[PDB]
């Protein structure tokens, strides 16, 4: 499986995930500072903010509602499509995913 | 000493056990904290000890309670026995607002960016320290390796000189220790006077070390005052102090005792990050708790507004429903399972800098020590507390069998 994390600048940082792991902990592993993770991914803290890409919103699983009230926290723009990105579990249906990273967590 | 039990506490949940004299210590305090989790032990039970309170002893519990901003605090009510374990550099009072810009601060010091520049300096740091280990065919873990190892990462986090490192350690070592005619505040304000004038230097020309990042951030629009930025230094130094140095004494206790699980990592480096988180969850060592904010049926449980409720961080990595055969360590584990940084909002903001310390440990040490055991005829004793650990770790080994690196 491959996601491709888009930088606020447009720099691209295309990432093979394995199956199981969350949007969150690869790009935590793999340099990807601009996602911050700091509660561990349990929808406690809004620092794994992104955007989905249009074309794979209706594929991910739908955010539960400990996400959304904690969505509401995000410092950068709240989109429609903004999702924290722990709760984002990577399955080969998901490959190809892009997600765009905010210029900001805290 | 036993506590009245509460009127609401059913006689069925009340179980005897004393976090601070677990009665089957001698088996590993891992294992004494295990019995709350044998077939005929209620998932959340009630002790009379240390004033008592709840124990939740399955993961499942412990998850949820730590996620429940509703019922459960977010800020401990145990209170360590020792002065300097007690201490919160950043009050308790504090409110949401102020509790994540403390923790976006603690970010820019020890997150994850920080740790990745400074692996190439931790691994220089772990090899120096071990090759002046490697010759002499003997050493005490603990305070040889696993005490001095965390406080030199803090020098160079912080770009503290290394004629400092005698004095730091001494002054750590009278926070830490409470051996020594010395309380904890006298030796909390000795740190900070060392630091105070470090921090009004780097406030002026300040650079990108830990001290002038703290020295320079900003909270609610206005620079950090003296005494908040003094406070944070003391608490990066200090906080993460005893888990790592009692983390590292359990893992390497284990790994003396287990030449087929060094081999396998001699053989195969690339599994030692693997092998960390397994040793993570098999010696997990963190048991705090929170207390009720309101009444709440918890699990089929009365739980009232007052409560005391410990939610073991330690337990959640040994439940057999989370983790098939708990006590077994194997690196190859499938699915590791554990809350051994924590769970929720408040988990460890050291948990990438800690991991980094033990990846490099364990394979920098099996370089140059490929083989050691314990010294015959030792008695290695555990501590079991809200922070558990070893009291001494005496290995030896045949520096012949050693290879400079
Ligand atoms: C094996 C190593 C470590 C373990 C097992 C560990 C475990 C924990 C646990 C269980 C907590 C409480 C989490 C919660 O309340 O939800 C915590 C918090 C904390 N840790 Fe560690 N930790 C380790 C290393 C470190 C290191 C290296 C640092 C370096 C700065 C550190 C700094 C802190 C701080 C400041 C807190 C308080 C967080 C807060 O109140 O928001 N820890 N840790
Ligand atoms: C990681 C650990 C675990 O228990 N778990 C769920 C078990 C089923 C997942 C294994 C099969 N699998 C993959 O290997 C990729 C996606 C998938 O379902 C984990 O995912
Ligand atoms: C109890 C402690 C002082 C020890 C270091 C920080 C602390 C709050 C912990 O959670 C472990
Ligand atoms: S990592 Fe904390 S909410 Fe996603
Ligand atoms: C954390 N100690
Ligand atoms: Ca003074």
């Amino acid at each position: 499986s491959k996601v491709v994390y888009v930088s606020h600048d447009g720099t691209r940082r295309e990432l093979d995930v394995a199956c199981g792991v969350s949007l969150m902990q690869a790009a935590v592993s793999n340099g990807i500072y601009d996602i911050v993770g700091d509660c561990g991914g349990s929808a406690s803290c809004a620092t794994c903010h992104v955007y989905v890409n249009e074309a794979f919103t209706d594929k991910v699983p739908a955010a539960n509602e400990r996400e959304i009230g904690m969505l509401e926290s995000v410092t950068a723009e709240l989109k429609p499509n903004s999702r924290l990105c722990c709760q984002i579990i990577m399955t080969p249906e998901l490959d190809g995913i892009v997600v765009d990273v905010p210029d900001r967590q805290w | 000493n036993l506590a009245p039990l509460p009127p609401h506490v059913p006689e069925h949940l009340v179980f005897d056990f004393d976090m601070y004299n677990p009665s089957n210590l001698s088996a590993g305090v891992q294992e004494a904290w295990a019995v709350l989790q044998e077939s005929n032990v209620p998932d959340l039970v009630w002790t009379r000890s240390n004033g008592g309170h709840w124990i939740a002893t399955r993961g499942q519990l412990i998850r949820e309670a730590y996620e429940d901003y509703r019922h459960f605090s977010s800020e401990s009510p145990f209170i360590p026995r020792e002065a300097g374990e007690a201490y919160d550099f950043i009050p308790t009072s504090m409110d949401p607002p102020e509790q994540r810009q403390f923790r976006a601060l603690a970010n820019q010091v020890v997150g994850m960016p920080v740790v990745d520049k400074l692996e190439n300096r931790i691994q220089e740091l772990a090899s120096s320290l071990i090759e002046s280990l490697r010759p002499q065919g003997q050493c005490n873990f603990t305070e040889d390796y696993a005490e001095p190892f965390p406080i030199r990462i803090f020098m160079l986090l912080a770009g503290l000189p290394e004629e400092d490192i005698p004095h730091l350690k001494y002054l750590t070592d009278q926070m830490t220790r409470p051996d020594g005619s010395m309380t904890f505040a006298e030796a909390k304000e000795a740190l900070y006077d060392y630091l105070i004038p470090i921090i009004e230097q780097r406030r002026q020309k300040p650079g990108t070390d830990a001290i002038s990042i703290v020295a320079n951030g900003q909270v609610n629009g206005r620079p950090i005052t003296s005494d908040e930025a003094k406070r944070m230094c003391g608490l990066l130094l200090v906080g993460g102090l005893d888990t790592v140095v009692n983390f590292l004494s359990f893992s390497m206790e284990f790994l003396a005792k287990s030449p087929e699980h060094r081999q396998e990592l001699i053989e195969r480096p690339e599994r030692i990050p693997a092998a960390s988180e397994e040793l993570l969850r098999r010696f997990s060592l963190v048991a705090d708790g929170r207390i009720l904010t309101s009444d709440y049926e918890f699990h089929g449980v009365q739980l009232k507004k007052g409560d005391q409720i410990l939610l073991p961080q330690m337990l959640s990595g040994l439940d057999e429903r989370e983790n098939a055969a708990p006590m077994h360590v194997d690196f190859s584990r499938q699915c590791v399972s554990h809350t051994t940084f924590g769970h929720g909002s408040h988990l460890c903001l050291g948990q990438h800098l800690a991991r980094r310390e033990i990846i490099v440990t364990l394979k920098e040490w099996l370089t140059r020590i490929p083989d050691f055991s314990i010294a015959p005829g030792a008695q290695i004793q555990h501590k079991s507390g809200i922070v558990s650990g070893v009291q001494a770790l005496p290995l030896v080994w045949d520096p012949a069998t050693t290879k400079a690196v």
